[PDB]
């Protein structure tokens, strides 16, 4: 045997990570992950700044997007980075939460391994013990169907209210609640309902202050009109109170076909004839206008400048330049349908607006149209205003995780009373079935127990709360007491009732928690050869 | 003279040692078992079951 010894291609950038200092290393590392946000969690909790390699700067405490755009190296923490991502896409709620509880299963499984069990009976237990507190808090999960609409409005707000408040926009909850909630009521079929989150846009402006943002609800549009002088305001005539909207996708062009073509004009007769050829079409566009009483036009390509002025001696407001994607939404809170081209223009095709004005902000030059309804209509719009560029977005985003807890309660009406009184009762559960089987398994689940402990520990030590007097309270009212609505207070009130402080939150947002944490803290402790090639 | 429904419930639940499933087997093996008995027993394809 010579000295070379190859056989996997690159052997000096790729290093073999093994044995119990490998699972040592792993789980000590993503502990450093959810330490950074452990004191993001709860009401208490505190942003983060991100910074860009373009300069750009982002500021918020949610952990989807902390770890988010973020440069990483170690292949654990990166799980991670997709574990709050499969928090954020489907619930929208609780990314921070997960990587919490998903290193403290880490912690605590790190000294079970070092007393001789293998990862995997470790990682067994996990998810028999994870089916034992999912079916015990759903029996204590209360049902609020069986409600009329009038106290399921209120219902909503509970739970809007609670995510609401670990954000900038915890200084008014109240006034931002409506906001979340009556943008999904518009949508709602008031029977086997479904939120279809699709119909509801957001579009955030930057200047102001956060107070005047304001639900409105119809379409917001950044493009102005194509002519400066008509009028900003645009408001119906005596009866038909709808505008007559038309959305066409063809502007006023001289007609040309798709393909390469070339016309050949013979001297000056056939020159003439063509001149008066297009001067019937600019006549013909605008008959058809007039015909089905249409009003405000608008299309993907900017109108010619003789086509701009022939909308204007008709009084026929026009808009340009407007993408793809923004005319079919206004179509749909309009009742309208787009009309493809000029012969097919109908007033069965015409849209209906109650009011439409021109948007002015401060000295800086642009124009927003506001398009509004005067009843329920499909869509709904956010108008979010804020005194800074990230309060802005981060604006955005509390609305966003605000509008993704209603439509949570949408699907399933089951919620639970969350601020440490779900984690407590499910920890507890999982203590009462360890000491009854024994066995082996009985420090798997002590050690699931304990790990569900982390979370209301975390949210009484950012508050200043004493862990320890705090973890042995909810466990002296909830072994004694069947009620589990005691959970960890943060805002310091004198009862720890999580029911009297109106603090609802959904239940498929809670069992993602331990069902997302369970499963990806079992592929790790899977983990035994690590192969990492340098870039 | 057994059925041969559950001649591939046995079987699949061998394969699914050593991976993930291997807790999560109940729902499973119900899945992928189903999933052949889709396709004609005379031509199985893989490209399908993608
Ligand atoms: N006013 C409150 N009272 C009690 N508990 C709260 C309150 N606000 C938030 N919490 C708790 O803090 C936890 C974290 O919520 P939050 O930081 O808003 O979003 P995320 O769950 O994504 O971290 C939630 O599980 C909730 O139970
Ligand atoms: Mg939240």
């Amino acid at each position: 045997m010579g000295r070379p010894f190859i056989i996997v291609k690159d052997q000096g950038n790729k290093k073999r990570q093994h044995g119990l200092e490998a699972k040592k290393s792993h789980i000590l590392a993503a502990r450093s992950v959810a330490s950074i946000i452990k004191t993001s969690l709860g009401p208490r909790g505190l942003d983060k700044i991100l910074i860009s390699p373009d300069g750009e700067i982002t500021i918020t405490n949610d952990g989807a997007t902390i770890l988010s755009q973020m440069e990483l190296d170690n292949e654990i923490a990166k799980l991670l980075v997709q574990l709050s991502k499969s928090q954020d896409d489907e619930i929208g709620d609780g990314t921070t939460g997960v990587v919490v509880l998903a290193s403290a299963l880490l912690d605590q499984a790190l000294e079970l391994i070092q007393k001789g069990i293998h990862p995997i009976k470790i990682a067994n237990g996990f998810d028999e013990a994870a089916k034992l507190a999912i079916s015990k808090l759903e029996e204590t999960c209360d049902d609020i169907s069986a409600s009329n609409d009038e106290l399921f409005r209120d219902f909503l707000l509970r739970a809007a209210k609670t995510s609401l408040g670990s954000k900038i926009v915890s200084k008014d909850h109240d006034r931002f609640a409506e906001m979340a909630v009556e943008a999904v009521i518009n949508v709602m079929d008031k029977d086997r309902k479904d939120v279809d989150f699709d119909l509801i846009k957001m579009q955030g402006r930057v200047g102001g202050s956060i107070s005047d943002s304001k639900l409105i609800n119809g379409v917001i549009l950044d493009k102005d009109f194509s002519h400066p002088q008509m009028p900003k305001c645009v408001l119906p005539k005596e009866g038909s109170d709808g505008v007559k909207l038309a959305i066409l996708t063809c502007p006023f062009e001289p007609p040309k076909p798709k393909t390469k073509h070339k016309l050949d004009i013979s001297s000056v007769e056939e020159y003439q004839k063509l001149q008066t050829y297009e001067q019937d079409k600019f006549k013909e566009m605008i008959d058809d206008v007039k015909k089905a009483g249409a009003d405000v036009v608008i299309c993907q390509w900017g109108f010619d400048d003789e086509a701009n002025h022939l909308l204007l001696q008709n009084d026929l407001p026009a808009v340009r330049w407007v993408g793809g994607q923004e005319l079919e939404h206004i179509a749909i809170s309009t009742n309208g349908r787009i009309v493809p081209r000029f012969q097919d223009l109908s007033k069965d095709k015409l849209g209906t607006c109650s009011r439409i004005y021109e948007q002015e902000f401060g000295t800086t030059k642009d124009r927003m149209l506001i398009i509004e309804q005067s009843k329920e209509t499909k869509t709904v719009t956010c108008f979010v205003r804020g005194s800074n560029k990230m309060i802005v977005d981060e604006a955005e985003r509390a609305l966003h995780d605000s509008l993704c807890v209603v439509r949570n309660l949408v699907k399933d009406s089951r919620v639970v009373y969350g601020g440490g009184a779900a984690e407590v009762t499910m920890s507890l559960a999982v203590s009462e079935e360890a000491d009854k089987q024994r066995g082996i398994d009985q420090y798997a689940f002590r050690g699931f127990a304990q790990a569900l402990d982390t979370i209301p520990m975390t949210l009484a030590e950012n508050s200043g709360l004493d862990p320890i007097g705090t973890l042995s309270t909810l466990k002296s009212k909830q072994l004694k007491e069947k009620i589990s609505n005691i959970g960890v207070d943060c805002l310091g009130y004198g009862s720890n009732d999580m029911k009297e402080l109106f603090v609802v939150d959904p239940f498929i947002g809670k069992k993602q928690q331990i069902l997302l944490a369970t499963q990806l803290c079992r592929m790790i402790l899977k983990i035994d050869n690590v192969i990492i090639s340098g870039k | 003279k057994s059925s041969g429904r559950e001649l591939l419930e046995r079987c699949a639940r061998t394969a699914m040692s050593s991976k993930l499933i291997h807790n999560n087997a109940d729902f499973f093996v119900k899945m992928c078992v189903d999933a052949v008995l889709s396709l004609d027993r005379n031509d199985l394809d893989d490209k399908l079951i993608g």
